[PDB]
RNA sequence: UUAACCAUUGUAGGCCUAAAAGCAGCCACCAAUAAAGAAAGCGUUCAAGCUCAACAUAAAAUCAAAAUUCCAUAAUUUA
RNA sequence: CUCUUGGAUCAGGACAUCCCAAUGGUGUAGAAGCUAUUAAUGGUUCGUUUGUUCAACGAUUAAAGUCCUACGUGAUCUGAGUUCAGACCGGAGCAAUCCAGGUCGGUUUCUAUCUAUUUACGAUUUCUCCCAGUACGAAAGGACAAGAGAAAUAGAGCCACCUUACAAAUAAGCGCUCUCAACUUAAUUUAUGAAUAAAAUCUAAAUAAAAUAUAUACGUACACCCUCUAACCUAGAGAAGGUUA
């Protein structure tokens, strides 16, 4: 049911996710709602990734 | 998807894998294969010549 | 739509509204009086 | 292919072009997005310490098949309003000028021979 | 049947319109007489102004 | 301290101001009426005209929490 | 009282926007203009010094934007100056010499060890015609939007022709061909409607719509599992890759 998660407050419209392709002009910033539309699993996965220890065993 | 081949070629200098694949279809080998995106209504049986 | 630090009513007919996250003073009689914050 | 500083021949009966001068006329500007001028293009000419508008009617560079290639770069002087400076032309003029986008009727009237 | 452009608006005295099989030139009396367009087309190769023009040859600059 | 309803008159008060009439001034600033300032504003060449306050009728109730590419992840209640 | 910058080449980025785009107000009739909001999409020319204390002039353009990046950039290149060894004038010093004064001439080399990097995409602008000499306006004058055609630059390819070479079967441009879709928005403008007794209100109330530049929801391209003595090749530095009565 990762599609049915809920956000408190106005986080849907205020939380931005950032990524860079690596080429000039490759910086993209997207809001939480937009990312949830494209991928129904990305939000939950990103939260878990951040909380794990930053080492090789994380992957 | 459908795969199409053309331009019959010699059989002598080819790997066995390719020769086995063509023997099943009962045709001599072709130089090149490519893929085409086709809808269900437009599907055509394998082995049919095109013009 | 002059954007000003302080928005002030300029005539009796001027009225105030809260649209799309900002404060507006709108007067129909005098479109000159329209302002945004 | 007329460019800045190209030397051109005035094929016209106007006194300004006809009178001999120690310097031949030279192009100063081409009224195109590109700098290259072909048949049917206006240019800015420097004549006898003066500037005048002019029109290209022939050149030595090859074109598409079935069109005439001349031996010299020929030009006609044009007034600011667009009326021809001269009153007669004797050298043959191409017939492609009739349909090309632009104002060529006035020059066509004065020209006798079309090749 | 194609559309037809109007030419000579820049000029204040001479206007010409080119139809498919007809050509019409309008101008003031002073402009008409100077260019004398009737003479040329009537007398195709015998025009007086054309005869005045000549040819050029020279062995050396002298 | 307010949101509802309204407006008659002595006379257009003098004053070189044509006229400056509640309103340019300029001094006075009084009158009737339940209730009406020789008027708190607009606006008229001056006048007209629009308002305010009055007439009854209602109701509510001070400061403070810029130039390479965003940058831990997240979270409102268990003594 | 004094005393490092230009150019070439290739550009990365900001928005405090010059042009192209969507809008509000006007002392906005039309056409021109003046001012403000939103947006970084790609673009943003060619020549020249008689006078001008960090200026000017000619011809054009839809426009010839303002800035940051140890002058962005000299182990990629180059011109002044910092600045000397020679030599002259002008002003000083008895002289040797001197000057934040004039001028002419005048020497920096690099074989790349490490990081980093070297194989697709779905376009911008201008002009003519048409609407129409219409709308508007007393006249003078003079447009929207919608439709059509031409170009120019940018990108990707190609050789029937033309042109230039090898006085070779090929390579090139000065020759020829092809270039498109928007799920997801901002300034703004409408519709229904409470707080607030309405005939109120576009709504950081619950709702329904339209509307820049962007972009990747959506497509194209790619997909194969691979014999090899050797020879040949429109494939190539090597290796790899393709072809074999
Ligand atoms: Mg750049
Ligand atoms: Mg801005
Ligand atoms: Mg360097
Ligand atoms: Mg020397
Ligand atoms: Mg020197
Ligand atoms: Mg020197
Ligand atoms: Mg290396
Ligand atoms: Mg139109
Ligand atoms: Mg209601
Ligand atoms: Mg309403
Ligand atoms: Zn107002």
């Amino acid at each position: 049911n990762t599609r049915h998660i809920a956000f408190s407050g106005n986080k849907w419209e205020q939380k931005v996710y950032s990524s860079h392709t690596g080429y000039p002009g490759g910086f993209r910033q997207v809001t939480a709602a937009q990312l949830h539309r494209k991928d129904p699993v990305a939000i939950v996965k990103l939260a878990i990734y951040g909380m794990l220890p930053k080492n090789l065993h994380r992957r | 998807a459908l795969t199409v081949g053309g331009k019959t070629v010699s059989r002598f200098y080819k790997p066995d894998s390719r020769l086995e694949f063509y023997r099943d279809l009962g045709l001599p080998p072709k130089q090149i294969h490519k893929i085409f995106h086709v809808t269900d209504n437009a599907v055509i049986k394998p082995g049919t010549p095109l013009y | 739509f002059k954007t000003k630090g302080v928005i002030k009513k300029r005539c009796k007919d001027c009225y105030k509204v809260k649209r799309r996250g900002r404060w507006f003073i709108l007067c129909k009689t005098n479109p000159k009086h329209k302002q945004r914050q | 292919a007329v460019q800045k500083m190209t030397r051109v021949r005035v094929v016209d009966n106007s006194a300004l072009g006809s009178t001999p001068y120690h310097r031949p006329p030279r192009c100063i500007h081409v009224y195109n997005k590109s700098g290259v001028g072909k048949v049917g293009d206006q240019i800015l000419l420097a004549i006898r310490g003066q500037k005048k508008k002019a029109l290209i009617v022939g050149h030595r560079m090859p074109g598409s098949r079935m069109t005439p290639k001349f031996d010299s770069n020929n030009v006609v002087l044009i007034e600011d309003n667009g009326n021809p400076v001269g009153t007669r032309i004797k050298i043959p003029i191409p017939t492609s000028l009739r349909r090309r986008e632009g104002e060529y009727s006035k020059v066509l009237a004065i020209a006798q021979n079309f090749v | 049947d194609p559309y037809v452009k109007i030419e000579g608006k820049d000029a204040d005295d001479w206007l010409c319109v080119d139809f498919g099989s007809m050509v019409i030139h309008l101008m003031l009396p002073e402009t008409r007489e100077t260019y004398e367009l009737e003479k040329l087309w009537t007398l195709r190769s015998f025009d007086d102004q054309l005869a005045q023009i000549a040819a050029e040859t020279l062995p050396e600059d002298f």
